């Protein structure tokens, strides 16, 4: 298991949390929970390098 | 089944008196114990009479056959905590405590609470969840209630003790939760709050 | 002179087994007193739950009487509590005590610090924020690990801010609500914004709260 991260930059909510995960996809699934969960509808980008994802 | 009263107010300097009741009392003792916030309780009346030692000379208790009182003789600011007698149980086998009694001493200005009472949020409702949020403040223990239209809700219900502010007034809040449906399925919601014999409603309806 | 210490795990999932054990500093268990445990769920009066002679003489609480099971043990001078199948009505704050009996009377002289254990099946879990638009305020709802802090406007309004105490919901996640009084002339020009930050899940957000 590893570590992900993710940027939200939503109109009202802006910010950063972290979940663990095994694959990437399945980070996917936690991180569009959690924005869902929040209110946030945005264009999802990756960078692999520093494992992190971001929506806008 | 031990009963005392869930609170007595004062001011400073005059006499206070806590009654617990119960029918195993004679044949029985009955024991009083202070605890002040986030600590131990601490024993402060042994059988009914005896003031253990380090207690002020202030605590008294007495004894009435199926009643014991505590009583404090010039009350202080230091003594504002919860008490608590305790007996044994019908069957002489198992200790046994009462509710507990709120002692409130300070006597700075009665305050009246100001209740708001706000709505789902949108973002909340778009997560297909309803919760409900009572906020109490600026009040010198209380009481909350939750009414659906005209009918009592006890289910889904949160409260958190009340808590002082940096102004030095008591603050306390309630939560009801709900799913967005019941939400919509009833004419309005209503947060009822008792304070020291009066009451202040507050309601709110879907938008 | 003679003190009483609980340790133990402060958090046990469901259905787990809550494991306590309350030391005891200057004398001896060998004496004539009962080792006791007594339990307040936060907000609520005193439970006695049962106790233990120095020869392993046992007396339980009868609506607990399955599931509890008390020893004491003379090789480290302590005495455990262990009760299994926990539910969520055993989030409580526990204290070990000192009993002295008589022939017909029993009561609690010395009372250990006291610990809190949790009964929670939960994960760290950032939390989400909701917005309450005006008195306002900001609604932090799904956070396990405990610790949140909040602040208003950067560490700038402190003026009338009051934090709300966590509450335990039935999920096992905590809730908490922080509001501010502000004149209701200042709408339109001040922008407010409440700033939420959990340290465990490594969360820091803001949030703009605005009437609709």
């Amino acid at each position: 298991v590893t570590t992900y991260k993710l940027v939200i930059n939503g109109k009202t909510l802006k910010g950063e949390t972290t979940t663990k995960a095994v694959d990437a996809e399945t980070a996917e699934k936690a991180f569009k929970q959690y924005a869902n969960d929040n209110g946030v509808d945005g264009v999802w980008t990756y960078d692999d390098a520093t494992k992190t994802f971001t929506v806008t | 089944e031990l009963t005392q009263p869930p609170s007595v107010s004062v001011s400073p300097g005059q006499t206070a008196r806590i009654t617990c009741s119960g029918d195993t009392l004679p044949k029985r003792s009955g024991y009083w114990y202070q605890q002040k916030p986030d600590q131990a309780p601490l024993l402060v009346i042994n059988k009914d009479t005896e003031r253990p030692s380090g207690i002020p000379e202030r605590f008294s208790g007495s004894k009435s056959g199926t009643t014991v009182t505590l009583t404090i003789s010039g009350v202080q600011a230091e003594d504002e905590a919860d008490y608590y007698c305790q007996s044994a149980d019908s069957s002489f086998t198992y200790p046994s405590f009462g509710g507990g009694t709120k002692l409130t001493v300070l006597g700075q200005p009665k305050a009246a609470p100001s209740v708001t009472l706000f709505p789902p949020s949108s973002e909340e409702l778009q997560a297909n969840k309803a919760t409900l949020v009572c906020l109490i403040s600026d009040f010198y223990a209380v009481t909350v209630a939750w009414k659906a239209d005209s009918s009592p809700v006890k289910a889904g219900v949160e409260t958190t003790t009340p808590s002082k502010q940096s102004n030095n007034k008591y603050a306390a809040s309630s939560y009801l939760s709900l799913t967005p449906e019941q939400w919509k399925s009833h004419r309005s919601y209503s947060c009822q709050v008792t304070h020291e014999g009066s009451t202040v409603e507050k309601t709110v309806a879907p938008t | 002179q003679v003190q009483l210490q609980e340790s133990g795990p402060g958090l046990v999932k469901p259905s787990g087994t809550l494991s306590l054990t309350c030391t005891v500093s200057g004398g001896f268990i060998s004496s004539r007193n009962w080792w006791s445990w007594v339990r307040q769920p936060p907000g609520k009066g005193l439970e006695w739950i049962g106790e233990v002679y120095h020869t392993g003489i046992t007396n339980y609480n009868p609506s607990l009487k399955s599931r509890v099971t008390i020893s004491v043990d003379k090789s480290k001078n302590q005495f455990s509590l262990k009760l299994s199948s926990v539910t969520a009505a055993d989030t409580a704050v526990y204290y070990c005590a000192r009993e002295v009996v008589g022939p017909t009377t029993g009561y609690f002289d010395l009372w250990g610090r006291g610990t809190l254990v949790t009964i929670s099946s939960a994960s760290t879990k950032g939390p989400s924020v909701f917005p309450l638009a005006p008195a306002l305020g900001c609604l932090v709802k799904d956070y396990f690990p405990e610790p949140v802090t909040v602040s208003w406007n950067s560490g700038a309004l402190t003026s009338g801010v009051h934090t709300f105490p966590a509450v335990l919901q039935s999920s096992g996640l905590y809730s908490l609500s922080s509001v501010v009084t502000v004149p209701s002339s200042s709408l339109g020009t001040q922008t407010y914004i409440c700033n939420v930050n959990h340290k465990p899940s490594n969360t820091k957000v803001d949030k703009k709260v605005e009437p609709k």
